[PDB]
């Protein structure tokens, strides 16, 4: 509605807030993300934004701690700015007490961060989604919105036309907690394969995949071993 | 806080084959004037972690305040019983909490022990946490907890921090201190250790002016934090000589 949208501090008679709304908007627009996890391992992949040809790919995934990464889905200035604010949470956990932060604390405080920003009409809210793939005594996977809500969850997806990897994920759920690490590699790169156009093909400039584990500390996986996984995935998909 | 007036003595915590062994007596003395003779110097900060000061009251019960509060909101926080803070957890924050101070030059006056349980492995205490009703005071035998599972940390005032198999404070640093390096054994049963901490709590009565032998005793075990019931340490001195008459000894010379 024309007269209820100007600000972040108004509520619509439906008891809407439409400035928090849009910032969500801002987060269907991104490249896809998508994340699952096995009873030990949390894999992430993603899809890179390459704007021409000249360009290179953009950076999807972001190291937060050792055992702790996130991808981000929207403005990419309010992803640094959250990411900055959670690499210090965790390195001044570290320093303070000497061990590793608790995952459900940090995404807690950086909800409140979220929060605390729609409730003057001086600031807005963060136009960025987070996905949270951390292993704290077990694999987790959260999911922190424009409007200072967190969810958990055992699959997840989102960005630009991101429907298809969550039918994928929503078809394949049963299978992920009894998966071994490479396939839990591979169904996610074949979510995120789901995710992408037809005319467009994943190849190892374009596609962001790492995995934290029980024993496997956050890490990117090697350009090689992406190789060997994308041409496994499109093998198998051959038939 | 200027400098220390109501004062604790010394504590001593030991690892022993289930958990910890602490104990201090229930003495806080205005100077030589012993005020207080049923004074609580051991306080339970969650089921598997305790803190033991030897130094000024108030600021003892100014930290106790602060660790009281953390534990109401680590379990305000608490989704599982992993998420429960641990002495670890506890005894870094209490040595940042006297760094800090140092930096500022308004110490606490005190040397504080944090031990506990270093781990959830062994129990379901943390499940169900209850702070106002204490269901321990139905018999069911103690569990076996390794060395490396328990944890005692010293912090100073000037914030030096470690930790270590038994830590003593106060005066105990010499007595208990030597008979402790001396006597001490891995994976003790809980009367040797008794035997061990009460020889020391006998020397230190003997030897300590601002000691008395009314001792607490507090275990941290399996079964949770238990205080047991204040005991009178019998303490009877060791030579006749001692209870020799003066006017025994010869009337010349130099003889007291």
């Amino acid at each position: 509605r024309n007269l209820y949208d100007t600000d972040n501090i108004i509520y619509s008679p439906e008891g809407r807030l439409y400035q928090v709304e849009y910032a969500s908007e801002a987060i269907k627009q991104g490249t896809c993300a998508v994340a699952i996890k096995s009873k030990d391992y949390v894999v992430v992949s993603g899809l890179k934004k390459c704007i021409s040809k000249l360009s290179f790919p953009q950076e999807k995934i972001f190291k937060i701690d050792d055992y702790i990464g996130i991808s981000m889905s929207g403005i990419t200035s309010d992803a640094k700015v959250l990411t900055k604010f959670m690499q210090n949470e965790c390195l001044s956990h570290k320093f303070l007490y000497n061990e590793n932060i608790n995952i459900e604390s940090l995404v807690r405080s950086v909800a409140d961060k979220y929060q605390k920003n729609t409730q003057k009409s001086s600031k807005r809210a963060f136009g960025v989604g987070l996905m949270i793939a951390a292993y704290h005594n077990e694999p987790c996977i959260f999911e922190t919105r424009p409007n200072g809500s967190y969810f958990e969850y055992d699959a997840l997806s989102f960005g630009a036309r991101s429907h298809a990897s969550k039918t994928y994920l929503e078809k394949n759920l049963h299978l992920f907690e009894e998966c071994s690490l490479e396939e839990l590699i591979l169904h996610c790169l074949k979510a995120l394969k789901c995710s992408l156009s037809s005319e467009s093909e994943l190849t190892i400039s374009n596609t962001a995949l790492a995995v934290v584990g029980k024993n496997h500390p956050w890490q990117e996986i090697s350009s090689l071993q992406l190789e060997e996984y994308l041409s496994k995935v499109k093998m198998d998909a051959e038939q | 806080t200027l400098g220390p007036v109501v004062t604790g003595t010394s504590v001593i915590a030991i690892k022993y084959k289930h958990g910890i062994m602490i104990a201090a007596d229930r003495k806080a003395s205005y100077g030589s004037y012993a005020k207080f003779q049923n004074v609580e110097r051991i306080f339970k900060i969650n089921n598997k972690t305790v803190m033991g000061f030897s130094g000024e009251l108030a600021d003892a019960q100014y930290l106790h305040e602060l660790l009281t509060r953390k534990n109401i909101n680590n379990l305000s926080e608490k989704k599982r019983k992993e998420d429960m803070y641990t002495p670890q957890h506890y005894h870094s924050y209490v040595s940042r909490v006297f760094y800090v101070r140092k930096n500022r030059i308004d110490p606490l006056f005190n040397n504080i022990i944090i031990a506990g349980i270093n781990s959830q492995k062994y129990d379901n205490n943390d499940d169900n946490v209850l702070l106002y009703t204490n269901k321990n005071n139905n018999n069911e035998e103690y569990k076996e907890i390794h060395k490396d599972d328990l944890y005692i940390g010293f912090v100073d005032m000037h914030g030096t921090n470690f930790c270590d198999d038994y830590i003593t404070t106060g005066y105990a640093r010499y007595f208990a201190l030597t008979l402790l390096r001396d006597h001490y054994k891995d994976n003790m049963t809980e009367e040797e250790a008794r035997i061990l901490i009460n020889e020391c709590l006998r020397i230190l009565y003997f030897r300590d002016a601002t000691s008395s032998n009314f001792i607490q005793i507090v275990k941290v075990t399996s079964k949770g934090v238990e205080y047991e019931e204040p005991y009178i340490l019998p303490c009877v001195l060791n030579s006749a000589d001692y209870v020799y008459p003066s006017t025994l000894l010869p009337p010349a010379g130099c003889m007291w």
